[PDB]
RNA sequence: GUCUACGGCCAUACCACCCUGAACGCGCCCGAUCUCGUCUGAUCUCGGAAGCUAAGCAGGGUCGGGCCUGGUUAGUACUUGGAUGGGAGACCGCCUGGGAAUACCGGGUGCUGUAGGCUU
RNA sequence: CUCAGGGAGGACAGAAACCUCCCGUGGAGCAGAAGGGCAAAAGCUCGCUUGAUCUUGAUUUUCAGUACGAAUACAGACCGU
RNA sequence: GACGCUACGCCGCGACGAGUAGGAGGGCCGCUGCGGUGAGCCUUGAAGCCUAGGGCGCGGGCCCGGGUGGAGCCGCCGCAG
RNA sequence: AAUGCGAGUGCCUAGUGGGCCACUUUUGGUAAGCAGAACUGGCGCUGCGGGAUGAACCGAACGCCGGGUUAAGGCGCCCGA
RNA sequence: UUCCCUCCAAAGUUUCCCUCAGGAUAGCUGGCGCUCUCCGCAGUUUUAUCCGGUAAAGCGAAUGAUUAGAGGUC
RNA sequence: AAGGAGUCUAACACGUGCGCGAGUCGGGGGCUACGAAAGCCGCCGUGGCGCAAUGAAGGUGAAGGCCGGCGGCGCGCCGCC
């Protein structure tokens, strides 16, 4: 019951990210932000919640 | 005193805000535009459907009744799994009661 | 502005293939259309009675009637804000089979046979296609040799 | 890639898919600079599409390490052989740097293109990285810090931290 | 911000009754209170239909109450008519019916009482059957108003019987061009 | 093993040349009174059974041509989406996914349905 | 029945008249502009003909999903071959 | 044994808030006249006008204080322009 | 199959029917802040932070406020850093 | 082209017109609701199944264009 | 500073409120200060609209089924009570 789960969960309204962002406007591996960060999403998650 | 001639550049945008929607699905779609031989005999076929009712009867009560000799021929953890019982509020309920007739 | 001719920009559309010329073969004609059928328009420009529209080409629709060398097919046809449900007579040859509801009912017919089996025995069975999942975790044999060293190579001017 | 920081340096094995043809394909392993194992693993995937026909979707990561320098306390001479892009052509060349880790050595090439050809990161393709012996050195710049008794003084020491005497009385010296 | 459309966050759906009259008002208060104090959802049908307009509850014919109320199983039932009972007089036997409405016409109520029936108004229903048990909601036929032959697909178009507005019907009133073969055209 | 009549998919079946075909068959073949049709019984139609596998036909062969199917070409050319990337531009590089086609080099050279034969 | 074209031959006859053999996937032709399509044919030559006739509806094309024009499947008749 | 409930009233949870052309709703916003109604106001001072005065309402606007003035004016429920 | 979302339906209906700009594709032209198309997003209709200035660029769309943190940009002085 | 607030919110596109500074028509908008709920639907993907003749490529493959030698008999 | 621009009548459509309801409506006429108002008429409902459509028109004008008996056709059909 993943689906019933999550969809029970309203969107994380989370804040803007402490210490700020690399770059929003390219991906994770050309030294930005977007894409998949694969075991780096945590360190966002501290800085954004 | 040129115009513009032609452009469809807002109508994508113009077409969505409704939506696309396809048309109505219903069951028993219309016979109009089916061919006229087999339309007519069609019509034929159910003009005298009601002429075999009293035969049609016949076999439909006889097997209903022979349902009835059809079918009376064969006519994570025990932790988590107890206390999961005992929380239940009627399947625990004596369980509930044996705990409260614990303490005295 | 563009002409509003009924084959007009059909010319490879309509075309024959290559080396597929000549007399049409027969495993077309003396095949069984019937009404609910799922049959996909291909225009063939060797016949040219009941042509299909070139709108219709490449689309996909249900036969509703049968006549002696055509059948009638309910297509969906996107019109300027909408979708509308055409009725189209288009003769046998430009008609094929399609073969996308043939995997849907192997599948039911499937469905159905396991779902009869294993009630008597009492255990569940997935039926639902699920998607292709992360795979699982393995463990990767490198017996004897190990892995061969890669390199960039330096540049070539071969212009 | 972005050279951020200082490169570490990461041992990166992968494979094809197992297919009914290969039922075990040749595991490859790659010797690539990144700032972390989510760049590296994405060079590695570039540089395998280049060589090899091997694309992510078709391949897996068998695995990906940061592999370290053996000896971090002794100064070594690397020789690292370079394929970069310029405006108009691209080229090879050998470079040869003086450091105690073979990742800072790498770290100091690309500042060192971007300083001198304004070779950015993306263009630059590392391709083989070698601890070289003095006697085997080209570079004058490298091979006249091969001196046993090395001597120098520090010739014009230029005054920084000029913002927290701000002003002050006594005019700054440069001798030491 | 968020990126969604207030195109529909409204709904058009009726509050309360238009009219300002003070009989539907109280009976308006009176199935307010049933609705939200009963889990009966008849309260709330009954409720709804009592905010309409007067087009959105057409009157029922006595003989289609006849023939809405003879079918199998629904004897000794209280007929609920949210709109106004009207007499049928190409009918000529009229058994007894329990009747509750809005308004009965005075030839209609007539023969119900001749029939020997009785007629219910809404308080009284609610004291009789405050869930509406034994009850067959009814309403009249909506499309029966002459308004509705001229909507749909427009004339002069195949396939499409609708009524056109014309000041007068006749031999020479839009009768020759969109209508014959002879004289252009048919649709 | 294989043939005949009628076919299905229409070259893995076509084209060139060579070799071999037991039995049944298919043919070539012998004739023009009748049926039929021509300038001409060559074709078509008809009546046959002396001779022959010569040819058609079947099987096989050719570092065969073609065709079919793979590898290489090549993760190349091209391309979805992205950047306050580069360049004076022309254009190019990178990230994210998808991914061709020649030349060149291998393998193959009809499967099969119904009915009826021969190999008793 | 097979075309365009080509090869080898045959009195006058030659670049080019007619006859014959062979190769010929269309390199011809199908009224026209172009495209598609077509080989025991949709081309050429014959034989017989008037379905280029009467009559409802439906459908497609342009399209507003309206007409006109053109077109496609039928159905009811009388016919041609 | 507090308050409540102008039910066209009161109360509680969430989410949301750009706007030209345009559309709709609410105005205890404003002007003039009429039917009702305030045992309404007024020469112990109405309308109007002025005001470095006190305020209310998001706003349209409104209520008080001072002065000027000398004869009529306003609130609420509906109606009309 | 996954993910997400309450949908379906009927009347009446204003304004509009001069557009323009940008990545990519693309026609004519030597070219144009030129003329003409496709897709998507904008400006028009829209303020705000940045590009000194600024219809369209980058970020981000707006009820009235307090605290905190950011985007695109920046951090000698003007001018916050 | 004369007061306030609140909510929703465009189009310069199709077809026809002695139509090109304008109308009608469809589209976009608003208002009024109603029928249900308390299966259906989607500017999306996955898995099957069809469609294409652009980018690319080819001219020792047809058509058209086109450069050079080489080997040949009559 | 003052005046100053979507009004009035008729017709139609749709929505909404009221009354009566297969009916409904006295608008024209008549009877009997405000009041030129209000009330009343029903053998004053004439007449309008609705309750019936369709055809150019002559015209026509909105379920049937079963059974028994009889007649005809060769067990079914037609006609007839
Ligand atoms: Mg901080
Ligand atoms: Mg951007
Ligand atoms: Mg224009
Ligand atoms: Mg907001
Ligand atoms: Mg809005
Ligand atoms: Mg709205
Ligand atoms: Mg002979
Ligand atoms: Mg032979
Ligand atoms: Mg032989
Ligand atoms: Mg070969
Ligand atoms: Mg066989
Ligand atoms: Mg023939
Ligand atoms: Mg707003
Ligand atoms: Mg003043
Ligand atoms: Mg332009
Ligand atoms: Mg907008
Ligand atoms: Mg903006
Ligand atoms: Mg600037
Ligand atoms: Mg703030
Ligand atoms: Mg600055
Ligand atoms: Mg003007
Ligand atoms: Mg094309
Ligand atoms: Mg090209
Ligand atoms: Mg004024
Ligand atoms: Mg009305």
């Amino acid at each position: 019951h993943f689906k019933e789960a999550n969809n029970f969960l309203w969107p994380f309204k989370l804040s803007s990210p402490r210490g700020g962002m690399k770059k929003k406007t390219t991906h994770f591996v050309e030294g930005g932000d977007a894409g998949n960060r694969e075991d780096q999403i945590n360190r966002l998650i501290r800085r954004m919640n | 005193a040129k115009s513009k001639n032609h452009t469809t550049h807002n109508q994508s945008r113009k077409w969505h805000r409704n939506g696309i929607k396809k048309p109505r699905s219903q069951r028993y779609e219309s016979l109009k535009g089916v061919d006229p031989k087999f339309l007519r005999n069609m019509r034929f076929a159910k003009k005298h459907n009601k002429k075999g009712l009293k035969k049609m009867q016949a076999n439909n009560a006889k097997a209903m009744a022979a349902r009835a000799e059809a079918i009376k021929a064969l006519v994570v953890s025990r932790k988590l799994h107890r206390l999961a019982y005992i929380a239940h509020p009627k399947l625990g309920r004596r369980a509930r009661a044996r705990i409260a007739r614990g303490l005295r | 502005t563009n002409t509003k001719g009924k084959r007009r920009g059909t010319r490879y559309m309509f075309s024959r293939p290559f080396r597929k010329h000549g007399v049409v073969p027969l495993a077309t004609y003396m095949r069984i259309y019937k009404k609910g059928d799922i049959v996909d328009i291909k225009g063939m420009g060797t016949v040219q009675k009941g042509m299909p529209h070139k709108c219709y080409h490449g689309k996909t629709g249900r036969v509703y009637n049968v006549t002696q060398h055509a059948v009638g097919i309910v297509v969906n046809k996107q019109v300027k804000g909408k979708i509308l449900a055409k009725r189209i007579n288009v003769r046998i040859e430009h008609i094929k089979h399609s073969k996308s509801r043939d995997s849907f009912l192997k599948r039911v017919k499937e469905n159905d046979q396991k779902k009869k089996e294993a009630k008597e025995k009492g255990t569940w069975v997935q039926l639902k296609r699920q998607p292709a999942p992360p795979r699982e975790a393995h463990f990767v044999r490198t017996n004897g040799k190990e892995p061969e060293l890669l390199e960039p190579i330096p540049y070539e001017f071969m212009a | 890639m972005k050279a951020s920081g200082t490169l570490r340096e990461y041992k990166v094995v992968g494979r094809c898919l197992p297919t009914p043809k290969c039922r075990t394909p040749p595991l490859y392993r790659m010797r690539i600079f990144a700032p972390n194992h989510v760049v590296a693993k994405s060079r590695f995937w570039y540089f395998v599409s280049q060589l090899k026909k091997m694309k992510k979707s078709s391949g897996e990561i068998v695995y990906c390490g940061q592999v370290f320098e053996k000896s971090p306390l002794r100064v070594k001479n690397f020789g690292i052989w370079l394929r970069y892009d310029s405006r108009s052509g691209t080229h090879n060349m050998y470079r040869e740097y003086r450091d105690l880790t073979t990742a800072g050595a790498v770290t100091q090439c690309y500042r060192d293109m971007g300083a001198r050809h304004r070779a950015r990161a993306h263009s630059i393709q590392i391709m083989k990285v070698e601890e070289i012996a003095a006697s085997k050195c080209r570079r004058p710049a490298v091979k006249q810090f091969h001196d046993s008794k090395i001597k120098f003084p520090l010739p014009h020491r230029v005054l920084r931290r000029q913002h927290k005497p701000r002003f002050t009385t006594k005019r700054p010296n440069t001798f030491f | 911000g968020v990126d969604i459309r207030h195109n529909k966050d409204r709904k058009v759906r009726r509050k309360e009754p238009k009219s300002q009259d003070i009989y539907l008002r109280l009976l308006v208060k009176l199935y307010r209170f049933l609705a939200r104090r009963t889990n009966s959802t008849f309260n709330q049908v009954v409720l709804k239909r009592l905010f309409m307009s007067r087009t959105n509850r057409p009157p029922l014919s006595l003989s289609r109450m006849i023939r809405k109320m003879k079918l199998p199983g629904r004897e000794n039932k209280t007929a609920v008519v949210v709109g106004t009972v009207t007499d049928d007089v190409r009918v000529q036997e009229v058994p007894k019916l329990k009747v509750c409405a809005l308004r009965v016409t005075s030839r209609a109520r007539s023969r119900i009482l001749k029939a020997g029936g009785k007629i219910l108004t809404f308080d009284q229903l609610a004291l009789d059957s405050p869930k509406g048990r034994g009850t067959v909601l009814l309403s009249g036929p909506r499309k029966g108003r002459e308004v509705y032959r001229h909507f749909g697909k427009a004339p002069g178009t195949p396939h499409s019987h609708t009524k056109p507005y014309v000041r007068s019907k006749g031999r020479k009133f839009e009768r020759a061009r969109g209508r014959r073969a002879s004289r252009g055209y048919k649709n």
